[PDB]
């Protein structure tokens, strides 16, 4: 039909903080996108 | 490499002695491409800046093709020197160390047996 | 910042460099590094997020030991010779600590932890900076004192340095990092050279700063610091997706654009010295850097990945245009391979 | 044409004649060199 | 002479520690300073058996710009312990 | 604007003026605060910026004439009130360009006065936008994740902008505003659920007004108080504005918020976060469809100054 | 599920446009898109083509071999000489080693 | 020209072609009369064997 | 050879500057005119190659390449104005440009006298190829199929970069007549006899090598028909011409280290040829079709007698053009049936009468009927092999029958057979799809009738 344009799937593997992830890498999640972390009430 | 040798002028851009070289033509078609590396920059900007890509800054495509033409010229004005100076330094030393390079005489092929592998 | 201490800061990142380029005296060499390491800390934590401190605080510690190091050579010199500079006479050991040290400054090889972590948490803009106005210094140095140093270990980081550099970047998504990673593999092939031919090392550094200076500015025209970000590119700014595809490929070595010329060069040289084993498997790897380099490229360019409905919003308003130095610096760039003789 | 009107409504006369300007005195500081330059290196060697 | 050696052990054993943090930034602070003290005395006493006053200078050009970059280093340091509480190095591991 | 302009002179701290403040006035579906608006707008002068619409963005930027519905994201609030919970989720959609919408009114305002020093009444507000998801979350309109989607990018672009000087507030309980919906017919804003409405004003009263009330300013004001803008306006006029954040702007701070205002592109960089969930994602061969035809409306092919359908000249000099 | 477009189908290109050329939509760009496609295709390339390349002469001069060689054998066969002598350069040219 | 000029522009290209392409022969013009097998004494009214 | 070239580019500013309705057909007119200019090469009346200039020269073997890479340009630019006609006109203008550079860069590529011209022309055409068939291919997997493209011939392409430049410090210069006429004799070392896998495994690669041929079934299966004809026509033919010129140094070596390629070759025709036997994919066969009868070809190029290498040439210009001839009607049946696979769409002579009987030709040339230079030159390879030791018959013997047989089911369940009940209605035959093949088969009937003009330079 019409050229497959990459769905959402396909863009899903290239979020997280590693793209081929580890067996304790994986674990990690993706940094915030403001670059300024929650952290904590401190 | 080149730096060191005598007479280098420390922090000069073509040193005068480049004048005894010939100047570049400068329909060279080294400076032509640059016009045209040129003119791409600019249709180039005004792409990337959403502009008609051919029929804006008519003034713009003038001042990219005729800077990096300017710069050519005198850029490979230079280059070219450069490279003058490698021979001037390369074929006297050929010559003031002689024995070191040995003009050689190769025997004709009447003398020469090559090896003959037979493709069969 | 109060623009007069805007003014001070950046002109001792500016005189940092350019007072080790101009001094002979090591001792200058030392400040003019010295410098550079109080002028950058400052702007590096400028959103003063909680990762900025991480990063100016790792930053500094790994930049003030090498500058310890290298200034124990000066003095350990000061005394094997009383002059204030490295000669033929210096002593083996004292040339490798300054190419150690100095290579932790850069960052090549086994000390290339450091540059991806604080690529990681400064902005586009000081990651620049950090990337290419701060090699110039040390390599400046090195330059200087490149018929001294070992054959051996600068091969030894050269090649450490271009597998770090390209198995880190296989893996990682976050865009800053992947260039934090190409700039150590890139520094690899130049300090490769180093002893072998100085000129091209400042060719294969050149073209890297006219690679990498619209690379970036690229990626924060849209400020993107993920592929996925960068991969949205045909929506938020469509022009930039064709030259932004060359610009990668040129980052890596593939022939018809300018980026082959450093690499061919520095193999023609290596293979003129006769190494070549080393050249080979340089060449090799230096493959792979291009396998993450055109992932990238299917995501941005090749095929368009989905984008979100308030993107439409962004297209609507006027784009911030790209300053002209991206342009001027895309083209002479991706495409000066036919003029590459002169260049050399 | 444009509620928020266009900040490049005309162009800024100014960036025309220093672009167009500088242009030109490129030229004539080019070709000036080149057939100034000829001649040098045409003395310079016998002819 | 073996006075120097002694001076260079001191400058590799502070090496080894601002290699080997111990869960106290101050601390390292604060052996990186004990390089500088190294690297001011060795210098300091070959510039005086070598009678070379041409070269005094610089043994205190070193001391001025090592106690900056130690200003800037505890600077940071004070960040740290606004932004965690600690000057302790583990908490810098975000940027992994 | 940039530094060269800061440096010389073009300092927010010198364009100023007691009557320069950014009052917004939050209330119900039906509050009333329309004519509130205008009025302390005009009392002061203020700029009164009308409530974000779908196509505020569009009437913002080139022409300002409307924009067809998927040009401006395919969102309906019509829709938003016939079908709730909806399978395509226009309801979420709705509320994510209405954050769009509202960053930019925000932006604009903060642009107008730094610039002119005219202040800015700008009705309801980012600050006052998540009241409608609470509300559509406590009901099956928006499922959580969607509520997460939204509360990052608040976060990620709330934080950046100066707080509300004042928040001037109407109250009228549910009754009051499902009566005072009956009043102007409309099939859509009439089948709201009440309990809908229950939870838009829970918020407020709960939520927004104590939290903006330590940060800005609170002015809550009873129907009655209301439609009398000349004694709410006099209230404003009373209130000292010293509680808050923008009390620490000096001119070298506002210069950078200015250069960001000044920035719409910015603006909303982070509205455009590739965060993909399913309601928001435009989709590749739909989104690319919508941008050529969008990109090929008359005056938007190229950038403003430059597109000649609309009657621009010069291009070959600009 | 993600906004998209529905399938678009294929026109029938033939229904309207029943002239059809397969080259465009429109029908004159059609008719100007092939009546200039079998012209400089067939018309003056096949043809003006394998008339240029009918008449290359002699090409590889495979066309002078076949009289020189019998020139050759005519001279070669009248005076005597072998057809084609064993040994192409001259053996006394050569200067075998020892 | 009705915007027909674009025509000309591969045309074009070829007597540029020809022309570049005599340059180089102008330039490669040793051996004018010096190849062993064409190595002849120019025919009255002739100076140049090939150009 | 600055004709065939120079106004070569300047149909990239006609592209561009063009109107959207009248790009197509000033592009296409233009490069068949281009071809003619091209034809002009092949005026060689004596034996001296043409060295054009210091950098570009034609001799026997690339002239009839040349006037190919020019001639399919403007075929790949008609078999590709249907699909790419739903795009947004600066689509289009890129993919005239693509295909309209492939030629430019493959046009110098094989008239270039410095074999490192050859390898930076060489690999740059990969830039223009991956983007034809990642940036519109159709299926999910092209990006796959794409990195596949890419570093099969990556990683054969920097060992040849290290040997070249090794055999210029070597000889000193990397000009192929200068090369060609100095005393490179390589000496049978441990080291030679790798630099000798070094020069040729680039070319091995790009010219499948039953080993390594992997890349190309998944290229042009998802690949647009213009990709699929430019890699099958003219991108795995560079491989073949390099390894042409590139054996003439590396002379002694061949002799004993060609067995192992040789081998590989004609074990791997046989496999290459009989999984074409049962591959449902149509474009699926044709490329295990063109991966056995290059096969061939890389047998014939190792063996090195006269008649093998033009043998070589004689095939590798007409199996090009028969190949293309293949993969142009798949892409017709593609279209209108929607479907790869072989087995729907059965009885289309019923529907399409014509097209069967370009089928029928093309099966006709893809099979060795003997009036066709598609056998003369399987003939001639067929022999020297014999010669190379009487065996290789069986081998080589195993093919044709093979050969015989998938060609010829290609026509049985694709062109004959009842036919399929109700596909979408398929449309009637445009006149571009018939002239598209018309234009590969016409030049077919007329360079079998005079063969001399591709035979190679040993003939
Ligand atoms: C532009 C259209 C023409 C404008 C003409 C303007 C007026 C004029 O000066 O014409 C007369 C003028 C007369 O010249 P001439 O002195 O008779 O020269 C005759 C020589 O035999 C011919 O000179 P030459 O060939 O000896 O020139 C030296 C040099 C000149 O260098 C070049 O021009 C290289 C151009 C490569 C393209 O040639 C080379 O560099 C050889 C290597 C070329 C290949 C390099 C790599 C090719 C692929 C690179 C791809 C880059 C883009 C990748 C994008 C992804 O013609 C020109 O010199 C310019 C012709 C166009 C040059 C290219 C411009 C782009
Ligand atoms: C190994 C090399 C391989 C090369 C190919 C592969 C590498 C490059 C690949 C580039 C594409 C990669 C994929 C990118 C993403 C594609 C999909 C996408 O998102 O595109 C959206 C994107 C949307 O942009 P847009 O808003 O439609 O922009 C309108 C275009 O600018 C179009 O504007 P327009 O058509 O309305 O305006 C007409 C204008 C269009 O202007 C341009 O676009 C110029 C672009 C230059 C790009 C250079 C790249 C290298 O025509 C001209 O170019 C100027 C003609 C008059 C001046 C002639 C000057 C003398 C020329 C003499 C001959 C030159 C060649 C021979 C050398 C001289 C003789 C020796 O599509 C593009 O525009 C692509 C622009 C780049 C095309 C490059 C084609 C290069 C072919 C070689
Ligand atoms: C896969 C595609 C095919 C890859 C083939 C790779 C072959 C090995 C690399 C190239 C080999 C080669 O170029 O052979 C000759 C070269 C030089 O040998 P030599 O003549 O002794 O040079 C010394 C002169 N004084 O000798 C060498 O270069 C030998 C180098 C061997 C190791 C190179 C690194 C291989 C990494 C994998
Ligand atoms: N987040 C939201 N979701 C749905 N609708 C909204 C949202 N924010 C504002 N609206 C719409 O804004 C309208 C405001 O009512 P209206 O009478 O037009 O003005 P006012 O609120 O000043 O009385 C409501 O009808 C409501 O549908």
């Amino acid at each position: 039909a019409r050229q497959w344009q990459p769905d959402i799937e396909w863009a899903e593997q290239f979020s997280g903080a590693v793209m081929y992830p580890s067996k304790e890498t994986a674990h990690w999640k993706p940094p915030p996108w403001n670059d300024v972390d929650i952290l904590k009430e401190k | 490499m080149m730096n060191g040798r005598p007479g280098h002028e420390p922090l000069k851009f073509l040193p005068d002695e480049a004048r005894s070289l010939p100047p570049p033509k400068l329909n060279d078609p080294r400076l032509v491409y640059m016009g045209l590396l040129g003119y791409c920059t600019g249709l180039m900007d005004n792409m990337l800046r959403m502009r008609p890509v051919m029929r804006a800054g008519l003034h713009r495509q003038l001042l990219f093709v005729t800077s990096f033409v300017f710069a050519g010229y005198f850029y490979l004005k230079r280059q070219n020197y450069l490279y003058a100076v490698k021979d001037h330094d390369m074929f006297g030393y050929i010559k003031l160390h002689p024995e070191d390079f040995p003009e050689k005489e190769k025997k004709t092929y009447a003398e020469i047996l090559e090896p003959f592998h037979p493709v069969r | 910042m109060n623009p007069i201490t805007l003014a001070i800061i950046y002109f001792t990142i500016f005189l940092g460099p350019v007072i080790t380029m101009s001094s002979t005296n090591l001792m200058l060499m030392w400040v003019g590094l010295e410098f550079s390491l109080l002028a950058i800390i400052p702007m590096l934590i400028n959103k003063k997020n909680p990762r900025s401190t991480e990063a100016a605080t790792k930053y500094f510690v790994t930049q003030a030991t090498a500058s310890m190091i290298i200034l124990l050579a000066i003095v350990l010199n000061y005394k094997q010779l009383g002059t204030w500079m490295f000669q033929q006479q210096t002593n083996g050991l004292i040339l490798n600590m300054t190419l150690m040290a100095l290579s932790m400054k850069l960052g090549l090889a086994p000390f290339h932890f450091w540059l991806p972590e604080v690529t990681q948490g400064i902005p586009l803009h000081m990651g620049l900076i950090l990337l290419t106005w701060q090699k110039i210094a040390p390599l400046s140095i090195l330059i200087q004192i490149y018929p001294l140093l070992n054959s051996t270990i600068i091969l030894m980081l050269a090649i450490t340095s271009i597998f770090m550099g390209a198995w880190g970047g296989l893996n990682q998504t976050q865009m800053r990092k992947i260039m934090a990673y190409s700039s150590i593999a890139h520094m690899g092939w130049m300090l490769a050279i180093l002893p072998y031919n100085p000129s091209l090392t400042l060719l294969n550094l050149m073209i890297y700063i006219i690679l990498t200076a619209p690379m970036f500015m690229a990626l924060m025209l849209n400020n993107s610091m993920t592929i996925n970000s960068i991969s949205l590119l045909w929506n938020k700014t469509p022009a930039m997706l064709t030259m932004i595809s060359l610009m990668l490929l040129s980052l890596g070595g593939l022939p018809p654009l300018t980026g082959f010329l450093p690499k061919w060069i520095i193999i023609t040289e290596l293979m003129k010295n006769n190494c070549l084993i080393m050249a080979t498997l340089m060449a090799m790897m230096a493959l792979l850097n291009l396998f993450f380099y055109t992932r990238l490229i299917y995501s941005t360019s090749l095929t368009m990945f989905p984008t979100n409905n308030n993107s439409k919003m962004m297209t609507h308003q006027t784009k911030t245009k790209p300053n002209l130095m991206f342009s001027t610096l895309a083209i002479m760039s991706t495409m000066t391979l036919p003029l590459a003789p002169q260049l050399i | 044409f444009y509620v928020r009107e266009p900040v490049n409504a005309k162009p800024n006369w100014l960036a025309v004649g220093l672009s167009v300007g500088a242009s030109v005195f490129m030229w004539i500081y080019l070709i000036q060199t080149h057939n100034e330059d000829v001649l040098e290196y045409k003395r310079r060697n016998g002819l | 002479p073996s006075t120097f050696f002694n001076l260079t052990m001191a400058f590799s054993l502070s090496l080894l520690g601002t290699l080997m943090f111990r869960s106290h930034l101050m601390s390292t602070l604060l052996c990186l300073e004990g390089m500088v003290l190294s690297l001011f005395i060795m210098t300091s006493v070959t510039s005086l058996n070598s009678n070379s006053m041409s070269s005094m200078p610089i043994p205190i050009t070193i001391l001025v710009f090592a106690a900056c970059e130690a200003a800037v280093g505890l600077a940071l340091l004070v960040k740290v312990s606004n932004t965690y509480g600690t000057d302790y190095v583990q908490n810098l591991n975000l940027l992994q | 604007y940039g530094l060269l302009a800061a440096i010389l002179g073009d300092k927010t701290t010198k364009k100023l003026h007691e009557y320069s403040r950014v009052i917004t006035v939050d209330g119900n579906i039906c509050s009333g605060k329309n004519k509130l608006a205008k009025e302390i707008a005009q009392q002061l002068g203020m700029k009164h910026y009308p409530e974000a619409g779908i196509q505020y963005s569009s009437t913002t930027t080139g022409d300002g004439r409307p924009l067809d519905i998927e040009f401006s994201g395919s969102c309906s609030l019509e829709k938003f009130y016939d079908d709730p919970k909806s399978n395509d989720g226009n309801s979420y959609r709705l509320q994510s360009w209405l954050y769009a919408s509202r960053l930019l009114q925000y932006a604009d305002a903060l642009e107008h006065l730094l610039s002119t020093g005219q202040g800015v009444v700008l009705e309801r507000s980012i600050y006052s936008d998540f009241v409608f998801l609470e509300a559509m979350y406590n009901q099956g309109y928006i499922r959580k994740q969607c509520v997460d989607h939204y509360n990052e990018i608040k976060r990620l672009t709330l934080p950046e902008y100066l707080p509300p000087h004042a928040v001037i507030y109407i109250d009228v309980p549910v009754p009051e505003v499902q009566s005072r919906i009956q009043k102007k017919g409309d099939p859509h804003e009439m089948k709201v659920t009440s309990a809908y409405l229950q939870d838009i004003e829970n918020a407020y009263k709960k939520t927004f007004l104590p939290k903006m009330s330590e940060m800005c300013e609170v002015l809550v004001y009873d129907s009655w108080e209301a439609e009398d803008p000349t004694k709410v306006v006099e209230d404003i006029e009373y209130l000292k504005y010293n509680k808050g954040p923008w009390l620490k702007q000096d001119d070298w701070t506002f210069h950078y918020l200015r250069m960001l205002v000044q920035d719409k592109t910015e603006v909303l960089n982070y509205t455009t976060i590739p965060v993909y969930l399913p309601e928001i994602t435009i989709g590749a061969h739909q989104g690319s469809r919508i941008y050529n035809s969008f990109r090929e409306l008359p005056g938007r092919k190229y950038a403003p100054g430059y597109n000649a359908e609309v009657g621009d000249k010069w291009i070959w000099l600009k | 599920q993600w906004q998209e477009d529905p399938e678009p189908e294929d026109e029938n290109v033939y229904a309207k446009n029943p002239d059809f050329h397969g080259y465009d939509s429109d029908p004159v760009v059609d008719v100007w898109n092939m009546r200039a496609v079998f012209f400089f295709g067939f018309s003056i390339v096949l043809v003006f083509g394998t008339t240029f390349v009918a008449y290359v002469p002699d090409y590889r001069m495979q066309e002078w071999a076949r009289r020189e060689a019998e020139r050759l054998v005519k001279y070669r066969e009248v005076n005597g000489l072998p057809i084609m002598e064993s040994n192409y350069f001259d053996p006394s040219k050569i200067q075998l080693p020892e | 020209l009705r915007e027909h000029w674009v025509h000309i522009l591969v045309p074009a290209g070829f007597v540029f072609g020809c022309y570049l392409d005599r340059k180089d022969d102008e330039k490669l013009t040793a051996f004018r009369n010096k190849s062993m097998l064409f190595q002849r004494e120019l025919r009255p009214n002739e100076e140049v064997t090939w150009k | 050879m600055l004709k065939i070239i120079l106004p070569s580019l300047m149909l990239l500013p006609l592209t561009w500057l063009s109107s959207p309705k009248k790009t197509w057909t000033n592009v296409t007119s233009y490069s068949f005119l281009i071809s003619l200019t091209s034809l002009t090469l092949l005026w060689q009346t004596d034996e001296n190659y043409k060295n054009f200039s210091n950098m570009f020269s034609s001799d026997p073997l690339s002239t009839p390449l040349i006037i190919l890479t020019a001639w399919l340009l403007p075929l790949m630019l008609m078999a590709s104005q249907n699909h790419l006609k739903k795009d947004n006109n600066v689509l289009q203008k890129l993919y005239i440009s693509m295909l309209i550079s492939l030629q430019i860069l493959l046009i110098m590529t094989f008239s270039a006298t410095e074999l490192i011209m050859f390898y930076i022309l060489f690999e740059a055409t990969l830039i223009p190829t991956l983007i034809i068939i990642t940036r519109w291919g159709n299926q999910t997997e092209r990006l796959n199929a794409g990195i596949y493209f890419l570093f099969y011939t990556l990683i054969g392409s920097i060992p040849l970069l290290i040997a070249l430049i090794l055999i210029q410090n070597h000889v000193g210069t990397l000009n192929l007549m200068i090369l060609s006429f100095t005393t490179h004799t390589l000496d049978a070392s441990w080291s030679n006899n790798l630099l000798w896998l070094a020069c040729m495994m680039a070319f091995l690669i790009k010219m499948p090598l039953y080993g390594v041929h992997l890349w190309l079934p998944k290229a042009h299966v998802e690949a647009p028909i213009a990709g699929s004809m430019i890699l099958a026509a003219i991108l795995l033919k560079l491989g073949s011409y390099g390894m042409i010129r590139i054996s003439i140094i590396l002379d002694p070596l061949t002799k004993y280290m060609a067995y192992p390629f040789i081998l590989l070759s004609l074990w791997g025709m046989i496999m290459t040829s009989s999984i074409c036997l049962r591959q449902t994919d149509l474009k699926s066969l044709i490329a295990y079709s063109s991966v056995s009868h290059m096969a061939l070809v890389i047998a014939s190029i190792m063996i090195q007698t006269p008649w093998s290498f033009m043998g070589a040439t004689m095939l590798m210009i007409a199996h090009g053009l028969t190949s293309s001839l293949l993969f142009c009607l798949a892409n017709s049946n593609y279209e209108r049936i929607h479907s790869r696979t072989m087995i729907m769409a059965r009885g289309l002579q019923m529907v399409f009468p014509l097209m069967a009987t370009w089928w029928l030709m093309a099966s006709l040339a893809n099979l060795a009927l003997p009036p066709s230079i598609n056998l003369m030159g399987e003939l001639f390879i067929t022999m020297s092999l014999f010669s190379w030791s009487n065996f290789t018959i069986i081998l080589m013997g195993i093919n044709i029958i093979i050969t015989g047989m998938y060609s010829m089911y290609m026509i049985i369940t694709t062109q004959r057979g009842k036919l399929t009940n109700h596909m979408i209605n398929l449309q009637p035959s445009h006149t571009r799809e018939l002239t598209l093949m018309a234009l590969h088969m016409i030049p077919l009937i007329l360079l079998t009738t005079s063969p001399k003009l591709i035979t190679g330079l040993t003939m």
